[PDB]
Formats: C-alpha cells, sequence, structure tokens
RNA sequence: UGGGCGUAAAGGGCUCGCAGGCGGUUUCUUAAGUCUGAUGUGAAAGCCCCCGGCUCAACCGGGGAGGGUCAUUGGAAACUGG
C-alpha cells in the first residue's frame, strides 16, 4: 500500500445496523449485526462490518474493524479523477467524475463513504443488488481501484499530465 | 557474507512437490530432484544480508520461526546465541495477532514463576499445588521464547513458509517485512525476502541460521 | 476461426498482462506494427521487435512493468467490432479515463492517438482504447 | 400566502438563530412542543434534506415554487451551483432591503416594498421580488423619508456587507458588486441544498 | 449505449447445408462505406445562448446557436468493400 497506519480520531457515522435471528435447539438466538464506516474526509476511508450481541458491542467492533483498514481514495481537483465501473456479489456500481457545483450524488450509505471521501461532488447510480453491504463492499473495492492519473504519469517516463482536463 | 563453500553441501531439496512460480529459481533437473541455481542464492542472501544488517541499527526484534522436526534444534542452540526470542515446537494460533492474550499469557508464566519461590508452595494443598505445578511445565516449553518477547516483530524468520503458511499470512494481515528461507513445493510471492535452499537437513537450517546469527552478533556489536 | 487478428493481438496483450511474462509473439502485419509503435510511443510497453520468417511474422513484444508492481495497464478493450461497425466524428471522440486514457484512432493519415486525432481535426475508425 | 404562523417557532423547529440574528433560542432551550425536552433523534436523511431546505427558507420566506424556480434557473447558470444559487437568493430586492438595514426582519421589508417606499433608480417597485441589477440605487422615497418607523429603523446601526454600501445621512444606499460566497456566512450548507433536487 | 442462458426463467436431440452474417497475409488500384472543406435547404414560432421591453416574474421581442444514413461539389487512402 504501503502500511495501513490509523492515527486519527474520527466522529465514525453509522451506516447500517440490523438485528439478525439463527434457530437453535429450544429456542431461536439473537444477535445484532451493524456496518459502520470511517473516514478523516482528507481523503481517506475505511470500512467496519461489527457483529455481536450487543449494540455498543456491535458498533465498536464496527469501529475497530473500521480502524483496521483505510483507502488511499485519490482525488483530483477536489472530485474522483476518473469513471468507475465496479461490479461485487452481483451488486455493480458506477462512478463519473462532475461538476464542482454539481454535488454529490449517489444512494445513502455510498452517500456516507463518499462524504468521508471529503469530496464535494460526484455521480454515481447502483446496479444489480440493492443490498448496502456489497453496495459499500464495491464502491470501496472501487475506490482502492481509484489511482491518480499523476500517480500513472509518474509510473512511466512520457510527460507529466498529457491530455488537458 | 555467505560464501560458496558453505553451499557446497545444501545444494538440491524437494521434487514433485514444486510450484511453477519458482521456477526462475530453479537451475535444472537431474535424476528427479530438482537442483537451485547457487548464484541467486547468493544474491538472495547477499540482499538479506545488507537487510538484516539494516534491522540491526533499529533495534527492531525479530522472530524465529520453528517447528519441524530435525530443524528446530538449530534454531534453539542459535537463539541462545543471538539472545533472540523464537519458537521450539508448533505455533499456536494467534501468538502474533491477539497480542493481549498472549501477553496475559507470559504474565501468568512470571506469576507462577514468583509462586515456585515467594512461598505460595506449603500453602495450598497439595493436590492443587501438583495440578498446577504439571500446568506450568505445559507452560514453559511453549513459552519459553515467549519469555524473550512481548512487543510485535519487526521482521521474522522461518525455516519453512509452507508449514507456517497461516502464520505468514498473519504476518502479512498485519504489515510486517518476512524473512526465511524457501523451498520449490514453497510459494516465493508469500515472503519478501525469500532464501531458495533446502530445510530438511539439519545442516541445512544450522548453516543458514548461523550465518544470520553471526550477522546479527557482527552488526549489533557496535552498540554504542 | 481467426476472425480478426488484431483483437487477437489484444487479448494476446491482455492475458501477457494477465501472466506476467517479460515477452509475447505475434503474427506480422503492418496494421499491428503500427499500432504497437502507438504503444511504444505511449510508452506503456517496453519495447517491440520484429523478426523474419516465412512468410508473415513474427514480432515478439516485451511488456512493461512498473517500478512498485502494478499492472501498466488497468484495462483495455476494442470497441470496433466485426458484425457491428463504428464511426466517430472529429469532435465527437471520447477521452476515455479522462487525461490518463488515449484513443488508438485509425484515421486517413493513419492511425493517431485522440490528442494528435484533435489536432489533425482527422475523424476515422477507433479501433480500440488502452487505459 | 408566506407569512401565517408564529414563524419564531419556526426558528425553534430549526434549533437555530437564523433568521434571525436576534432571535434568542436560549430562553426556551427545549424544541417546540412536548417533546422539546426530550433528546433530540436523528433525521432521517430525506428528512434532514427536507430541513436543510426549509431551514435555508425561513430566512427569505420565499414560496415553495419560486424558491424551486431560482434554483433551477440558478442551476441553469454556467460556474459554481451554490455560488450563483446563493447570489441569485441575494439578488432579491427585499434581502438588499433589510441587508441595507431599513427593517428589524425582512417580511416587514417586503411590506415596505409592498406600499412601494423604496425606488429603484428613481423609480418606485412595488414588488418584492424585483432583481437588483448591479449600481442600482436604493433609497427611502422623498415622500417617505419622514416617518417614526423607518427613522426608528435607520438610528440602529449595523456593520454594512462589503457588496453594499450605504449613507444614513442621504439615508440611501447601492449595490456596488456582486457578492462573492466567501463574503456571507449562512450557516445553511450549499451542497447540500443543491443534494435535495437530485432528480 | 445498457442483461443473460451448469444448477434460479433460458442452448435447438444431432447433423448436412441454401439464403444471410463474418472472414489470413503482401502489393497495386478503385473511392462504394468512411473522414474533411465549400454550397443549397432543413419555414416562422418554440426549445437553448447572449440581450431588450410590459413595475419583477410569467408574457413579449432582437441577433446567434441548434437540428437531416439530407442533397450538390472539391479533396483525404489508413480501415471496410470492389
Amino acid at each position: 500500500r504501503r502500511i495501513d497506519p490509523s492515527k486519527l480520531e474520527l466522529e465514525e457515522r453509522l451506516v447500517t445496523v440490523n438485528r439478525v435471528a439463527k434457530v437453535v435447539k429450544g429456542g431461536r438466538r439473537f444477535r445484532f449485526a451493524a456496518l459502520v464506516v470511517v473516514g478523516d474526509k482528507n481523503g481517506h476511508v475505511g470500512f467496519g462490518t461489527g457483529k455481536a450481541q450487543e449494540v455498543p458491542e456491535a458498533i465498536r467492533k464496527a469501529v475497530e474493524d473500521a480502524k483496521k483498514n483505510l483507502i488511499e481514495v485519490p482525488m483530483v481537483g477536489t472530485t474522483i479523477p476518473h469513471e468507475i465501473i465496479g461490479r461485487f456479489g452481483a451488486g455493480n456500481i458506477l462512478l463519473k467524475p462532475a461538476s464542482e457545483g454539481t454535488g454529490v450524488i449517489a444512494g445513502g450509505p455510498v452517500r456516507a463513504v463518499l462524504e468521508l471521501a471529503g469530496v464535494a461532488d460526484i455521480l454515481s447510480k447502483s446496479l444489480g443488488s440493492n443490498t448496502p453491504i456489497n453496495m459499500i463492499r464495491a464502491t470501496l473495492q472501487g475506490l482502492s481501484e481509484l489511482k491518480r492519473a499523476e500517480d500513472v504519469a509518474k509510473l512511466r517516463g512520457k510527460s507529466v499530465e498529457e491530455l488537458l482536463g | 557474507m555467505k560464501q560458496l563453500l558453505e553451499a557446497g553441501v545444501h545444494f538440491g531439496h524437494q521434487t514433485r512437490r514444486w510450484n511453477p512460480k519458482m521456477k526462475r529459481y530453479i537451475f535444472t533437473e537431474r535424476n528427479g530432484i530438482y537442483i537451485i541455481d547457487l548464484q541467486k542464492t547468493v544474491k538472495k542472501v547477499e540482499e538479506a544480508y545488507n537487510f538484516t544488517k539494516n534491522l540491526a541499527a533499529e533495534g527492531g526484534k525479530i522472530l524465529f520461526v520453528g517447528t519441524k522436526k530435525q530443524a528446530q534444534d538449530s534454531v534453539k542452540e542459535e537463539a541462545q546465541r543471538s539472545g533472540m526470542y523464537y519458537v521450539n515446537q508448533r505455533w499456536l494460533g494467534g501468538t502474533l495477532t491477539n497480542f493481549e492474550t498472549i501477553q496475559k499469557r507470559i504474565k501468568r508464566l512470571k506469576d507462577i514463576e514468583k509462586m515456585q519461590e515467594n512461598g505460595t508452595f506449603d500453602v495450598l494443598p497439595k493436590k492443587e499445588v501438583v495440578q498446577l505445578k504439571k500446568e506450568l511445565e505445559r507452560l514453559e516449553k511453549f513459552l519459553g521464547g515467549i519469555k524473550d518477547m512481548k512487543d510485535l516483530p519487526d521482521a521474522l524468520f522461518i525455516i519453512d513458509p509452507r508449514k507456517e503458511r497461516i502464520a505468514v499470512a498473519e504476518a502479512r494481515k498485519l504489515n510486517i517485512p518476512i524473512i526465511g528461507i524457501v523451498d520449490t513445493n514453497c510459494d516465493p510471492d508469500e515472503i519478501d525476502v525469500v532464501i531458495p535452499a533446502n530445510d530438511d537437513a539439519i545442516r541445512a537450517v544450522k548453516l543458514l541460521t548461523s550465518k544470520m546469527a553471526d550477522a546479527i552478533l557482527e552488526a549489533k556489536q557496535g552498540e554504542e | 476461426v481467426m476472425t480478426d487478428p488484431i483483437a487477437d493481438m489484444l487479448t494476446r496483450i491482455r492475458n501477457a498482462n494477465m501472466v506476467r511474462h517479460e515477452k509475447l509473439e505475434i503474427p506480422a502485419s503492418k496494421l499491428k506494427r503500427e499500432i504497437a509503435e502507438i504503444l511504444k510511443r505511449e510508452g506503456f510497453i517496453r519495447d517491440v521487435e520484429f523478426v523474419e520468417d516465412s512468410k508473415q511474422g513474427i514480432i515478439r513484444v516485451f511488456l512493461k512493468y512498473g517500478q512498485n508492481n502494478e499492472r501498466v495497464i488497468t484495462g483495455l478493450k476494442r470497441i470496433s467490432k466485426p458484425g457491428l461497425r463504428v464511426y466517430a466524428k472529429s469532435n465527437e471522440v471520447p477521452r476515455v479515463l479522462n487525461g490518463l486514457g488515449i484513443a488508438i484512432i485509425s484515421t486517413s493519415q493513419g492511425v493517431l492517438t485522440d490528442k494528435e486525432a484533435r489536432a489533425k481535426q482527422a475523424g476515422g475508425e477507433v479501433l480500440a482504447y488502452v487505459w | 400566502a408566506r407569512y401565517t404562523g408564529p414563524s419564531w417557532k419556526l426558528s425553534r423547529r430549526l434549533g437555530i438563530s437564523l433568521s434571525g440574528t436576534g432571535k434568542e433560542l436560549e430562553k426556551r432551550p427545549y424544541a417546540p412542543g412536548p417533546h422539546g425536552p426530550g433528546q433530540r433523534k436523528k433525521l432521517s436523511e430525506y428528512g434532514l434534506q427536507l430541513q436543510e431546505k426549509q431551514k435555508l427558507r425561513h430566512m427569505y420566506g420565499v414560496n415553495e415554487r419560486q424558491f424551486r424556480t431560482l434554483f433551477d434557473k440558478a442551476g441553469k447558470l454556467a460556474g459554481k451551483h451554490g455560488e450563483n444559487f446563493m447570489i441569485l437568493l441575494d439578488s432579491r430586492l427585499d434581502n438588499v432591503v433589510y441587508k441595507l438595514g431599513l427593517a428589524r426582519t425582512r417580511r416587514q421589508a417586503r411590506q415596505l416594498v409592498n406600499h412601494g417606499h423604496i425606488l429603484v433608480d428613481g423609480s418606485r417597485v412595488d414588488i418584492p421580488s424585483y432583481l437588483v441589477k448591479p449600481g442600482q440605487t436604493i433609497g427611502v422615497r422623498e415622500k417617505s423619508r419622514n416617518l417614526s418607523i423607518i427613522k426608528e429603523s435607520v438610528e440602529v446601526n449595523n456593520f454594512v456587507p462589503e457588496y453594499l454600501t450605504f449613507d444614513a445621512e442621504k439615508l440611501e444606499g447601492t449595490f456596488t458588486r456582486l457578492p462573492e460566497r466567501s463574503e456571507l456566512a449562512p450557516e445553511i450548507n450549499e451542497a447540500l441544498i443543491v443534494e435535495f433536487y437530485s432528480r
């Protein structure tokens, strides 16, 4: 990456929470499951899937799991540098660059992680399954996929920022 | 730095079990067993030498994993010589990952060790102290290596990554660089600094860990 | 059944990126060597060298690789295909992947990059996109 | 339509003194209604959207269709959306009036415009929503210069906006230049108000 | 543009084959498709752009833009076609 340091506190806004039940002989045990994601609004974003019987335990497990990973999330001109398609779990999602005045345009929790990106504007659209979990894993796998054009320009000896835009 | 003569008996090891990805390290087939290319070993051991030399200045701790028979015997003496912490037998799950629970474990070891002499004896009924003593005997072997460590290692050594591929997966789950010898049946990608050489021979682990412990003892010799 | 040598060369270079071999061979054509020269200009690939043998062939292509791992190209696709003709007016040509990507557009003046095509103001068939 | 309710209660619904700024709120910290003593619950995202739009709305008192009109016409404009939108709201005559200090609140200023107290380029304009061209003058008109309420407004002092200018001795002021977004400091986000109308 | 077909709906029981669709490489030529300039028209109103006028607005008007596997004609030869 290299590595994954976690040295900055966040509000850690929640994206999802839902109760879950499992059959057992003599009854139905209950355990809660909550997804929460972290983002410094400085271009770093991470995700945390935390399930527990107790809600503070679930959200805090989601906090530590969010702490476990972060994404570089490139941002040229206060927006994502390039358009991307990202399927996952039969859950595709499309993202595109937008005008600075366009604002953030997406679904709920994906708008949440995008607000955690700190980006002022974005185009986005869900595809396939509507379930929030795969939408987050796909949107963030796509954020991991993202790289600055200037970075790829650094990767090879041609010229800095070829095409204008 | 390792000399060619030291590599003179260590040539060759696994066959049939070989991973294709490591084919570049392979020189040519003979009889059945493949022969490792010695020059590539000189290069990788060279980079490993400069790297291990770089770690000594940092003061960073290093792990010496060892589980396999007729190989674990060497890492013990090499670690006692280096003074560095080590693993005698099978690696326990989460010893690198759980961190704090294992710290509770070494804390318990330190507690019972105090129980040996402070006067806990001749107070508790004999059956209980007899039970806890055997439990401590269960502790000393697995924890003899844990006694020298507490912080997470800057790097870790391994005598056979395929045996330790899950522990290697844990170190990759972290950010720790991994030095270690690698066989043809093992995958190079898991190890950023591979050492293509045989490990099943006692001498195989012995000479490599000897050159490594010598590089460490030499690099640390300056102190000041 | 060898329906199109150029798309075949594209699955060759994509599979080559997938397998990370240093080099691979392709059958000769000037149409192929020209766009390969265009990739040589773009620098995504390190080198290309033909080796004559009767009659056609055989070019050997050397994939470039990054200093810090990572595939040099994150994507490659041939929008043009038999059984579906495509055309592009000079102002209508997309700038794929924004400023990083480049079009490979054959024109009356020959194969051209989207920047050079925009400068020449020359339209033509869009052979493929690489990014 | 516009005004008919308490309006102060509406500001209580906001939880913020805007507008403002003269609302106290502190006198009754609790939210309006029985549920106000209890701790606030987080709003639904779309509910936060409508709450934000309405929060931007109460300071103006502007009608839904008209506010939407200024919105999409602002979006038709090239450049920053929130800047053109906020400056479009700031282009309204009654806002220039209240910011000029003619009134304690924008609604009575709209009533004073409705009376036609306020000349534009020396010409009377009874419509509050009238567009403010740059360099246009704004005055109390010579016939209306003597009134206790207007003088009561003039006697109070307040800091002038950089984009406007004014002189009490001439009882007259004007729109010197188009406002920067940096000059104004609304409590409301503009990315959020452009967010509400996604379609 | 912008979905599939092992097990959720969905590969024809298999094959021979007309029409149809697609089709290796080198070279020359043709200019049908294509790319490009010019010209003719594609009414006005209306939509869009910059402005003016009913006190703003609606509404109204000025110029410009927009819109054709469009037509006519001069060129471009890489691709596809002959």
